[PDB]
RNA sequence: UAGCGGGCGUGGAUCCCUGGAUGUCCGAAUGGGGGAACCCGGCCGGCGGGAACGCCGGUCACCGCGCUUUUUGCGCGGGGGGAACCUGGGGAACUGAAACAUCUCAGUACCCAGAGGAGAGGAAAGAGAAAUCGACUCCCUGAGUAGCGGCGAGCGAAAGGGGACCAGCCUAAACCGUCCGGCUUGUCCGGGCGGGGUCGUGGGGCCCUCGGACACCGAAUCCCCAGCCUAGCCGAAGCUGUUGGGAAGCAGCGCCAGAGAGGGUGAAAGCCCCGUAGGCGAAAGGUGGGGGGAUAGGUGAGGGUACCCGAGUACCCCGUGGUUCGUGGAGCCAUGGGGGAAUCUGGGCGGACCACCGCCUAAGGCUAAGUACUCCGGGUGACCGAUAGCGCACCAGUACCGUGAGGGAAAGGUGAAAAGAACCCCGGGAGGGGAGUGAAAUAGAGCCUGAAACCGUGGGCUUACAAGCAGUCACGGCCCCGCAAGGGGUUGUGGCGUGCCUAUUGAAGCAUGAGCCGGCGACUCACGGUCGUGGGCGAGCUUAAGCCGUUGAGGCGGAGGCGUAGGGAAACCGAG
């Protein structure tokens, strides 16, 4: 019966509505203190591509 | 159920193939297996030396049987489908157009 | 599409011209006879099937 | 299903339809039994002469529910089976997570039990955001959405709306009348029975009030009739010649039709036989609200009082199933323990909970309809033809396997029809040689077809000095087809040559599969996605369940999904 939409990294991606996906950058958690600021903003956000088309095939469903 | 025919033991032709329009006798309904035996497949049987209904001359045979789609009605005229009638009493089967059940005797 | 369809295979039909529609049938009683002679009045024969 | 042999019908047998009848012995077995189909027995009654032997018909085990003066007992039912479908009572492991315990597999297979054509369920402490609807089951979209999780595997609903279907109610308790019980006779506690009422601007009670009324509706119930099934009845139109063993096929004319569906008729028929369209049919039985008579039975407004509205319950806690909820802030339902309300400012819910506003009246009950399935009746198929097909085409749940539970085969066709082969001959028979039969015995009796591997007999070429994955290229010898030209074949010599498949860095490998052949046997589909493609469409597309029609006949049905705005997780900002 109908596939099911993959509920993870649907509850934990992005992709632009044209076929990009673009995700949210991680290594930013547990550390901050002897780092700076320059991780910070940088730490702020994410790219990707290539094998998320594998990925935004198991978006699937509503595509999103 | 409707084993029932149309033949009647009395006199019609045969319309069949082996001997084709020869004149069929009293015909004799036999049985359920729609088969009749006219008077006509003549053949003769190797039967043994059978000393009491077969004495030193054993090898003889009359008429056997034969299928009953092979013949057809007869009055006078030739075969054609039966109709058939309820007379309003009893049941006469006069045939096409042309009158009488084709056995009478009273019908 | 399938409306089209219809239209486009009748009207085929129509460009062809084997077609028509009658007022009304003569052989009003359907006997087979009638609608017979009625249809080799009709332009019909016997060799032409007739989605009818 | 033959012979021997004897009967019966137009005083309408056999055969089909119905009702009853005889219906032994086993088996829930049901008198007691017992190793199933066997052995005994009691009382009512009978026959043999029958008091001892024996039979016949009668009668008898247990549970519940309802009556009988406990008593003698009377009463209706129960208990068994059942392929699937069905509700509950218990409940797996393999697997997935590439381990693996949370989880999943699934409350799924499986064990119990019971219920019936149905069930199950079922008239609102509902459903949920608007002063919205209004029992139940079913189909659809909602939507893999909302949820769930070592936030892994994966699991995964409800409202709304588009339709099927349509159904509503029996009561307890308030109060009252009676018979019974007992009691600390008493203006009494419990019980059987009738009246009485059924709830959301609360409903009635009781009295008082309005005027309560012919009527007005009317079952799930009563009964009957059209019909429906268990058998049927009838029913359209042809010959002559012709080859052939046999015509239905070949020509000449003709014909029925509301019927040219099909099979069969020595093969290939609309007019041969059976039948097809159409038209009628139940004496007896079973089945049916389709229509109706009839029946149970249903309907009002108002004041006061201050009576009752379902108790080991709801409510708090603890241990918790189900549901999206794996316990999270954890709801509601259900319940095992413990604590344990009230009778309408009463109660439960709006997802912990308190405030504000709405929803509905609990703890007793019955309900058809559309749902679900295939032991079974008929009907059909871009289903199969004796290794297929159901396991079982023919006497398949037979053989035979094993005590056992249980396993589980094989095996079809002569012809139109038996005409199924007398009589001679050799022979113990068997089996054949002749004859005779049919169109034909190359259809000869497990007999249409008869192949392959396969074992024989005749003939042609070749072989007894010779080293072989067995052939290949050329040439000679040869024998037989050939008009020519050539062709088959066969091998006398010599140049060349390490089988096949699998597996491997890599095989002649002394790695393996394989004796040989016939046959059976493996990349499909169901959902969705996704790229490319053929077309209708165009900022538009297309319906789903279903309904109308159909007898391979289609159209209708816009709920919904797709598409135009995305960007922030969000509020939301907006070609930004």
């Amino acid at each position: 019966p109908k596939m099911k939409t993959h509920k993870g990294a649907k509850k934990r991606v992005k992709i632009t509505a044209s076929g990009k996906v673009v995700a949210m950058k991680t290594g930013k958690r547990h550390l901050n203190w002897q780092k700076s600021g320059k991780e910070i903003r940088q730490k702020g956000r994410k790219f990707v591509l290539a094998k998320p088309e594998a990925e935004r095939i198991k978006l699937l469903l509503p595509y999103e | 159920r409707v084993k029932m025919h149309v033949k009647k033991g009395d006199t019609v032709l045969v319309a069949s193939g082996k001997y084709k329009g020869r004149v069929g006798k009293v015909k004799e309904v036999l049985p359920k297996k729609y088969a009749v035996i006219v008077e006509g497949v003549n053949i003769v049987k190797k039967a043994v030396r059978v000393s009491p209904k077969y004495p030193q001359g054993g090898f003889i045979e009359k008429e056997a049987p034969l299928h009953a789609s092979k013949v057809r009605p007869i009055c006078p005229a030739c075969g054609k489908p039966t109709r058939v009638r309820k007379k309003f009493l009893e049941n006469g089967k006069k045939i096409r157009v042309c009158a009488k059940c084709g056995g009478a005797l009273d019908t | 599409v399938r409306k089209k369809g219809l239209a486009m295979a009748v009207a085929d039909r129509a460009r062809e011209g084997k077609l028509l529609l009658v007022e009304a049938f003569a052989g009003v009683n359907g006997k087979t006879k009638e609608f017979l002679a009625w249809a080799k009045e009709a332009g019909l024969d016997g060799s032409e099937s007739v989605l009818l």
